[PDB]
RNA sequence: CAGAAGUGUGCAGC
RNA sequence: CUGCAUGGCUGUCGUCAGCUCGUGUUGUGAAAUGUUGGGUUAAGUCCCGCAACGAGCGCAACCCUUAUCCUUUGUUGCCAG
RNA sequence: AAGGCGGCCCCCUGGACGAAGACUGACGCUCAGGUGCGAAAGCGUGGGGAGCAAACAGGAUUAGAUACCCUGGUAGUCCACGCCGUAAACGAUGUCGACUUGGAGGUUGUGCCCUUGAGGCGUGGCUUCCGGAGCUAACGCGUUAAGUCGACCGCCUGGGGA
RNA sequence: GGCGUAAAGCGCACGCAGGCGGUUUGUUAAGUCAGAUGUGAAAUCCCCGGGCUCAACCUGGGAACUGCAUCUGAUACUGG
């Protein structure tokens, strides 16, 4: 990746000065039309370092969890996560999805057994009302958990799209001591993040660039 | 490995439309000796359930303290809420001169020789907080030297 | 408030009657009386043989009694020498000739009557009631009950004022008529008076 | 628009 | 004699829609959240949202009776031809 | 300064703040005792008296109603000159000085920029509301601190009695 | 150790005595620091040892007597 790629993606656009967080001050180049501009020549080396450590843990065969919740970003998140065989949460983050893993695993095994009886179990044996309600259960379980259904345990690292929106996941990962990689925007607080990646968290093309570089590095490390 | 202590049991209560519900709380500490300790506060409707929750909480939430061959590196002042705790290292064979709530913590930490005094509120929970805070602030010659860049011959 | 007795509400739905015979109004009361007498006798006799249940059937102007017990060899006696005494005394009480059959309760820990009697005996042994209750619940659950609850009532531990204490594990749907809720009650005669023990065990629906 | 008062004293649930 | 030493049984708020627990999280703590919010229902009934995720006792259903039909048997019941 | 100050005009008069310099050269801060100012009610002497209204009278309401409500009504409220010296006289927060992430507004100076405006960017004074670290028993405070410090003064030591 | 709400900021201000004092150079040596000398009665109190059949008691030596005073030096800080 190069600064021209990031400029093409518009990652330098921060938020309005009204909503800035002073902790981000070191990563700000300045303002234009009272909008903050993110310093790209700081971003680039930090992002390279983040990718280097991601590659390190990928070569350890570690399991990556991608996290985003945002209308358009969720689909690119899913696509990239599957593209590197890694796990994802792209709908609502459940409170306690990791710190309460010992519970949520029950809902995952429920999803598995519900799918197995749905497809192989000859689900048509049920009454129409029961079949309907159990299919709606299946739908909701899919939406909430399908991206981690096979994770089998805690992830080795979280990659996060918005440290201010997904702060719950960051705080849970800190509680568990798992390293957090996150895109951090001028309104976010970085202190929960181990590998801050300062940049716009809203432009779909910026998200595409970030997820692309991440998934490329993951595939690289997996191929070892 | 771990030594465990039960410091306190207290019966709290919730009022409800029908009357009073009584619940038990238990404060416990655990430690390896050798300067690792943690405390756990549990709640249940039964005393042994409260104690088991306290122990499970106290096996995580556990911190390291740089003990000086079984005493403190230097005197320390710890504070939490209303509880102020003074602790001072002591010569060998002094033993633990402390109150019960502090004696439990210092025993499971393995600090054989200490002088300690509680001031203000002796409330066991906040006393344990203040003692852990103090032990967590205590620092040792090697990392003081590392901070200041001197050799430890500076001692 | 009060609850319906969980066995009686399920009679004919999922629970059978413990007596089965047809009688006209003339002999009905005498049958019921002699059944009561034989039940009372057998309960007083076998008090340590872990008799769970007594079924009385009156075929062909005869009585036959089936005894369900978790300790069959004690009831049968060596070479069967004891059932002879039981059947003779039962023939004396009922007047009609008597037959006795014995059946094993394989897992007494899943029998509400035997669990209730166990807790009662332990209470009379001055065991701590908390331990008796916990042991009962844990054993029932580990042996595969779909659920259990137990209750003990009155002057527990010699306390000056009575209490009720109850403990529950698993699922216990008393309003579900399909539920085969086994239920029983027993009473411990401590030096302080009567302690009442109630046990409910759920073994699945239908 | 009107509508006042409620004798003393206790005990379990660790 | 003591229901103010008890068991069992029963009334009542009330057939009212409520009452709790595990794990997680927040608070020095008693505790809180869940169980609150927008709609909806006879109903903590159901759907969306949400640091909560699940579960239990309740609601509902299973049970009896009544309102329609069909098969089978047809006396001590019935009488279309 | 606080108590406080509200139609318009004139006379006398105090303080604050901003820009640019010039000047003196530690002349400063706090303050026991002391001195001054100090809402309303109240007091003295002389005026004025519309409205309002303690006291008081009558009518109601009520078990009663020395009240609440209604009809009246005196001191007082206003003016001049004295006295009194207290208030939830409150930010329930002593005066002075330094340091420490921000955001949105009000009011009043001033600099620069095509001044093009109902415009952009800087720099002072005072003031309102959120909130970060930190502090606090908690509530909360939060560059106008209840944060980190220094100087001086006033005050507290269980509830009643008081 | 405290003073927003638990007891506690005078209603506000001025100001004498008092407490406190930006920065630089020189000088003094009052405060401060160092050294020496005298004094600080014995007993009592601590330490090391003796004697009573042990102990309590008695007793040898030491330390201490946290101080006071007078000389001779230092001048960073404070005061002049
Ligand atoms: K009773
Ligand atoms: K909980
Ligand atoms: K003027
Ligand atoms: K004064
Ligand atoms: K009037
Ligand atoms: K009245
Ligand atoms: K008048
Ligand atoms: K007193
Ligand atoms: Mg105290
Ligand atoms: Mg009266
Ligand atoms: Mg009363
Ligand atoms: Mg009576
Ligand atoms: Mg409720
Ligand atoms: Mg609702
Ligand atoms: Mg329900
Ligand atoms: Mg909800
Ligand atoms: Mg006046
Ligand atoms: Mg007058
Ligand atoms: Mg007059
Ligand atoms: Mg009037
Ligand atoms: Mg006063
Ligand atoms: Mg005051
Ligand atoms: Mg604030
Ligand atoms: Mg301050
Ligand atoms: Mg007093
Ligand atoms: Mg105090
Ligand atoms: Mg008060
Ligand atoms: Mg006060
Ligand atoms: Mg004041
Ligand atoms: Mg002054
Ligand atoms: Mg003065
Ligand atoms: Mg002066
Ligand atoms: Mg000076
Ligand atoms: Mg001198
Ligand atoms: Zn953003």
């Amino acid at each position: 990746v190069s600064m021209r790629d990031m400029l093409k993606a518009g990652v330098h656009f921060g938020h309005q000065t009204r909503y800035w967080n002073p902790k981000m001050k070191p990563f700000i180049f300045g303002a234009r039309n009272k909008v903050h501009i993110i310093n790209l020549e700081k971003t680039v080396p930090m992002f390279n370092e983040a990718l280097a450590e991601l590659n390190k843990i990928a070569s350890r065969k570690g399991k990556i969890l991608f996290v985003g919740t945002k209308r358009a970003a969720s689909e690119a998140v899913k696509d990239a996560a599957l593209s590197c065989d890694q796990f994802f949460v792209n709908h609502r983050w459940l409170g306690g999805m990791l710190t309460n893993w010992k519970t949520v695993r029950q809902s995952i095994k429920r999803l598995k057994d519900l799918e197995t009886q749905s497809q192989d179990g000859t689900f048509d044996k049920l009454t129409k009302k029961e079949a309907l309600m159990r299919t709606r259960e299946l739908e909701k379980l899919e939406n909430s958990l399908g991206g981690i259904k096979d994770m089998g345990g805690l992830p080795d690292a979280l990659f996060v799209i918005d440290a201010d929106h997904e702060h719950i996941a960051i705080k849970e990962a800190n509680n568990l001591g798992i390293p957090v990689f996150a895109i951090v925007d001028t309104n976010s607080d970085p202190d929960g993040v181990d590998f801050v990646i300062p940049g716009n968290d809203d432009a779909i093309r910026a998200v595409t660039l970030y997820l692309g570089a991440v998934a490329a590095t993951v595939r690289e490390g997996r191929s070892q | 490995e771990l030594q465990e202590k039960l410091i306190a049991v207290n019966r709290v209560s919730k009022t409800v439309k029908g009357g009073r519900i009584f619940s038990f709380t238990a404060l416990t500490v655990v430690g390896d000796g050798n300067g690792r300790v943690g405390f756990g506060y549990g709640k249940a409707r039964e005393v042994p359930a409260a104690i088991q929750k306290a122990m499970e909480k106290a096996r995580r939430n556990m911190i390291n303290v740089a003990l000086n061959n079984g005493t403190l590196q230097h005197p320390v002042k710890g504070v939490h809420t209303g509880s102020r705790v003074f602790m001072q290292p002591a010569s060998e064979g002094t033993g633990i001169i402390a109150g019960g709530a502090m004696r439990a913590v210092l025993e499971v930490a393995g600090v054989h020789n200490v002088l300690a005094k509680a001031y203000g509120s002796t409330n066991p929970i906040n006393v344990v907080r203040a003692t852990i805070d103090g032990l967590e602030n205590m620092n040792s010659p090697e990392m003081v030297a590392a901070k200041r860049g001197k050799s430890v011959e500076e001692i | 408030g009060q609850k319906v007795h969980p066995n009686g509400i399920r009679l004919g739905i999922v629970k059978p009657w413990n007596s089965t015979w047809f009688a006209n109004t003339k002999e009905f009361a005498d049958n019921l009386d002699s059944d009561f007498k034989v039940r009372q006798y057998l309960t007083k006799e076998l008090a340590k043989a872990s008799v769970s249940r007594i079924v009385i059937e009156r075929p062909a102007k005869s009585i036959r009694v089936t005894i369900h017990t978790a300790r069959p060899g004690i009831v049968i006696g060596k070479k069967g020498e004891d059932v002879e005494k039981l059947r003779k005394v039962v023939a004396d009480i009922a007047g009609v000739p008597a037959q006795i059959n014995i059946a094993e309760v394989r897992k007494p820990e899943l029998d509400a009557k035997l669990v209730a009697d166990s807790i009662t005996s332990q209470l009379e042994r001055r065991v701590m009631f908390r331990r008796a209750m916990k042991r009962a619940v844990q054993n029932a659950m580990r042996l595969g009950a779909k659920g259990i609850k137990v209750e003990v009532s009155g002057r527990l531990g010699g306390a000056e004022i009575a209490r009720t204490e109850w403990y529950r594990e698993g699922r216990v749907p008393l309003h579900t008529l399909r539920a085969d809720i086994d239920y029983n009650t027993s009473e411990a005669h401590t030096t302080y008076g009567v302690i009442g023990v109630k046990v409910w065990i759920f073994k699945g629906e239908i």
